[PDB]
Protein backbone atom coordinates (compact mmCIF):
# COMPACT_ATOMS: atom_id res chain seq x y z
CA UNK A 1 0.00 0.00 0.00
CA UNK A 2 1.38 3.55 -1.14
CA UNK A 3 1.26 6.76 -1.16
CA UNK A 4 -0.06 8.63 -4.42
CA UNK A 5 -1.22 12.01 -3.42
CA UNK A 6 1.32 14.43 -4.12
CA UNK A 7 0.71 13.30 -8.07
CA UNK A 8 -2.87 13.06 -7.45
CA UNK A 9 -2.68 16.35 -6.55
CA UNK A 10 -0.31 17.68 -9.51
CA UNK A 11 -3.39 15.99 -11.97
CA UNK A 12 -6.39 17.70 -10.03
CA UNK A 13 -4.60 21.21 -10.25
CA UNK A 14 -4.25 20.19 -14.56
CA UNK A 15 -8.14 20.12 -14.65
CA UNK A 16 -9.17 21.96 -11.72
CA UNK A 17 -6.89 24.60 -11.25
CA UNK A 18 -8.57 26.65 -8.27
CA UNK A 19 -10.10 23.61 -6.95
CA UNK A 20 -9.14 22.12 -3.48
CA UNK A 21 -9.35 18.75 -2.06
CA UNK A 22 -9.48 17.54 1.45
CA UNK A 23 -7.33 15.39 3.33
CA UNK A 24 -10.22 12.68 3.28
CA UNK A 25 -10.76 12.56 -0.27
CA UNK A 26 -7.51 12.07 -0.96
CA UNK A 27 -7.08 9.23 1.27
CA UNK A 28 -10.00 7.60 -0.60
CA UNK A 29 -8.54 8.42 -4.12
CA UNK A 30 -5.17 7.00 -2.94
CA UNK A 31 -6.98 3.80 -2.23
CA UNK A 32 -8.46 4.14 -5.56
CA UNK A 33 -4.94 4.07 -6.86
CA UNK A 34 -3.84 1.11 -4.89
CA UNK A 35 -6.85 -1.15 -5.83
CA UNK A 36 -7.02 -0.52 -9.19
CA UNK A 37 -3.15 -1.14 -9.24
CA UNK A 38 -3.49 -4.52 -7.74
CA UNK A 39 -6.05 -5.41 -9.74
CA UNK A 40 -4.57 -5.32 -13.09
CA UNK A 41 -1.02 -6.15 -11.92
CA UNK A 42 -2.75 -8.92 -10.63
CA UNK A 43 -4.21 -9.52 -13.87
CA UNK A 44 -1.34 -9.33 -16.02
CA UNK A 45 0.97 -11.52 -14.27
CA UNK A 46 -1.48 -14.55 -14.52
CA UNK A 47 -1.55 -13.17 -18.25
CA UNK A 48 2.15 -13.13 -18.61
CA UNK A 49 1.86 -17.20 -17.54
CA UNK A 50 -1.07 -18.24 -19.61
CA UNK A 51 0.66 -16.70 -22.78
CA UNK A 52 3.39 -18.45 -21.86
CA UNK A 53 5.89 -14.91 -21.13
CA UNK A 54 8.58 -14.30 -19.01
CA UNK A 55 8.06 -10.60 -19.06
CA UNK A 56 4.91 -8.67 -17.85
CA UNK A 57 5.13 -6.25 -21.19
CA UNK A 58 2.54 -3.61 -22.32
CA UNK A 59 0.74 -6.05 -24.29
CA UNK A 60 -0.03 -7.99 -20.64
CA UNK A 61 -0.92 -4.96 -19.37
CA UNK A 62 -3.29 -3.81 -22.31
CA UNK A 63 -5.29 -7.51 -21.96
CA UNK A 64 -5.70 -7.09 -18.36
CA UNK A 65 -7.00 -3.40 -18.65
CA UNK A 66 -9.36 -4.54 -21.43
CA UNK A 67 -10.62 -7.76 -18.95
CA UNK A 68 -10.92 -5.25 -16.02
CA UNK A 69 -11.93 -1.77 -17.66
CA UNK A 70 -15.80 -2.11 -18.74
CA UNK A 71 -16.50 -0.55 -21.89
CA UNK A 72 -15.58 2.70 -23.21
CA UNK A 73 -13.02 3.17 -20.30
CA UNK A 74 -10.84 0.55 -21.57
CA UNK A 75 -10.68 2.37 -24.87
CA UNK A 76 -9.72 5.41 -23.75
CA UNK A 77 -6.94 3.87 -21.06
CA UNK A 78 -5.59 1.89 -23.88
CA UNK A 79 -5.35 4.76 -25.60
CA UNK A 80 -3.42 6.48 -22.78
CA UNK A 81 -0.83 3.50 -22.20
CA UNK A 82 -0.34 3.24 -26.02
CA UNK A 83 -0.14 6.88 -26.10
CA UNK A 84 2.73 7.24 -23.45
CA UNK A 85 4.64 4.56 -24.45
CA UNK A 86 5.39 6.33 -27.79
CA UNK A 87 5.90 9.30 -26.23
CA UNK A 88 8.43 7.99 -24.20
CA UNK A 89 10.36 5.78 -26.99
CA UNK A 90 10.23 9.24 -29.30
CA UNK A 91 11.35 11.89 -26.51
CA UNK A 92 14.57 10.76 -24.88
CA UNK A 93 16.21 13.79 -23.54
CA UNK A 94 14.25 14.15 -20.73
CA UNK A 95 15.79 12.91 -17.49
CA UNK A 96 12.62 11.70 -15.76
CA UNK A 97 10.98 8.59 -17.07
CA UNK A 98 7.67 10.10 -16.21
CA UNK A 99 8.72 13.27 -17.98
CA UNK A 100 9.57 11.33 -21.08
CA UNK A 101 6.00 9.71 -21.03
CA UNK A 102 4.12 12.92 -20.41
CA UNK A 103 3.06 11.47 -16.69
CA UNK A 104 2.44 13.20 -13.75
CA UNK A 105 2.32 9.51 -11.89
CA UNK A 106 5.76 8.33 -10.62
CA UNK A 107 6.75 5.23 -13.63
CA UNK A 108 9.91 4.15 -11.66
CA UNK A 109 7.88 3.59 -8.82
CA UNK A 110 5.27 2.38 -10.73
CA UNK A 111 7.86 -0.35 -12.20
CA UNK A 112 9.36 -1.28 -8.66
CA UNK A 113 5.47 -2.06 -7.06
CA UNK A 114 4.87 -3.69 -10.42
CA UNK A 115 7.68 -5.97 -9.12
CA UNK A 116 6.36 -7.68 -6.05
CA UNK A 117 3.33 -9.02 -7.88
CA UNK A 118 5.66 -10.78 -10.77
CA UNK A 119 6.11 -14.14 -9.04
CA UNK A 120 8.97 -16.12 -10.47
CA UNK A 121 11.36 -15.63 -12.48
CA UNK A 122 8.93 -13.22 -14.28
CA UNK A 123 10.29 -9.92 -15.47
CA UNK A 124 8.91 -6.41 -15.80
CA UNK A 125 9.15 -4.61 -18.92
CA UNK A 126 9.59 -1.07 -19.11
CA UNK A 127 6.63 -0.07 -20.90
CA UNK A 128 4.66 -2.15 -19.06
CA UNK A 129 4.84 0.09 -16.41
CA UNK A 130 4.61 3.20 -18.33
CA UNK A 131 1.58 1.54 -19.72
CA UNK A 132 0.31 1.21 -16.56
CA UNK A 133 1.35 4.31 -14.81
CA UNK A 134 -0.73 5.98 -17.72
CA UNK A 135 -3.69 4.08 -16.94
CA UNK A 136 -3.71 5.16 -13.48
CA UNK A 137 -3.25 8.49 -14.24
CA UNK A 138 -5.73 8.33 -16.53
CA UNK A 139 -8.44 7.19 -14.26
CA UNK A 140 -7.49 9.19 -11.37
CA UNK A 141 -7.94 12.03 -13.60
CA UNK A 142 -11.40 10.44 -15.23
CA UNK A 143 -12.57 10.44 -11.55
CA UNK A 144 -11.04 14.01 -10.69
CA UNK A 145 -12.60 16.04 -13.11
CA UNK A 146 -16.44 14.57 -12.38
CA UNK A 147 -15.59 15.23 -8.45
CA UNK A 148 -14.21 18.38 -9.88
CA UNK A 149 -17.32 19.13 -11.41
CA UNK A 150 -19.50 18.28 -8.73
CA UNK A 151 -18.02 20.36 -6.54
CA UNK A 152 -18.69 23.53 -9.10
CA UNK A 153 -22.10 22.41 -9.92
CA UNK A 154 -22.60 23.19 -6.03
CA UNK A 155 -20.89 26.32 -5.61
CA UNK A 156 -18.03 24.82 -3.41
CA UNK A 157 -14.54 25.09 -3.54
CA UNK A 158 -13.10 21.96 -2.65
CA UNK A 159 -13.31 18.38 -3.41
CA UNK A 160 -14.78 16.22 -0.72
CA UNK A 161 -15.29 12.12 -0.62
CA UNK A 162 -19.85 13.41 -1.34
CA UNK A 163 -18.08 14.90 -4.48
CA UNK A 164 -16.42 11.73 -5.15
CA UNK A 165 -19.28 9.47 -4.43
CA UNK A 166 -21.15 11.78 -6.64
CA UNK A 167 -18.71 11.71 -9.66
CA UNK A 168 -18.22 7.95 -9.19
CA UNK A 169 -21.96 6.61 -8.55
CA UNK A 170 -23.35 8.69 -10.77
CA UNK A 171 -20.98 7.65 -13.96
CA UNK A 172 -22.12 3.92 -14.84
CA UNK A 173 -19.00 2.81 -16.17
CA UNK A 174 -17.24 4.00 -13.01
CA UNK A 175 -19.59 2.67 -10.67
CA UNK A 176 -19.22 -0.81 -11.87
CA UNK A 177 -15.62 -0.95 -11.97
CA UNK A 178 -15.30 0.52 -8.24
CA UNK A 179 -18.12 -1.96 -7.39
CA UNK A 180 -16.05 -4.89 -9.44
CA UNK A 181 -12.95 -3.88 -7.65
CA UNK A 182 -14.29 -3.67 -3.87
CA UNK A 183 -15.56 -7.49 -4.44
CA UNK A 184 -11.81 -8.18 -5.88
CA UNK A 185 -10.33 -7.73 -2.09
CA UNK B 1 -7.42 4.43 6.45
CA UNK B 2 -10.52 4.81 4.63
CA UNK B 3 -11.32 3.02 1.09
CA UNK B 4 -13.43 2.58 -1.63
CA UNK B 5 -16.42 0.66 0.65
CA UNK B 6 -17.02 4.19 1.96
CA UNK B 7 -18.59 5.44 -0.90
CA UNK B 8 -21.11 2.79 -0.51
CA UNK B 9 -22.82 10.86 5.36
CA UNK B 10 -19.38 11.83 3.27
CA UNK B 11 -20.41 15.55 3.34
CA UNK B 12 -19.75 15.67 6.58
CA UNK B 13 -16.43 15.77 5.98
CA UNK B 14 -13.99 17.98 8.10
CA UNK B 15 -10.42 17.21 7.07
CA UNK B 16 -8.02 19.75 6.55
CA UNK B 17 -7.26 20.16 3.08
CA UNK B 18 -4.35 18.35 1.52
CA UNK B 19 -1.76 20.92 0.47
CA UNK B 20 1.72 20.63 -0.77
CA UNK B 21 5.12 22.83 0.53
CA UNK B 22 4.95 25.60 -0.81
CA UNK B 23 9.29 25.67 -0.26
Amino acid sequence: KETYSSYIYKVLKQTHPDTGISQKSMSILNSFVNDIFERIATEASKLAAYNKKSTISAREIQTAVRLILPGELAKHAVSEGTRAVTKYSSSTQAQSSSARAGLQFPVGRIKRYLKRHATGRTRVGSKAAIYLTAVLEYLTAEVLELAGNAAKDLKVKRITPRHLQLAIRGDDELDSLIRATIASG
Amino acid sequence: SVGLSALFDLDLDDSEDFTVNSS
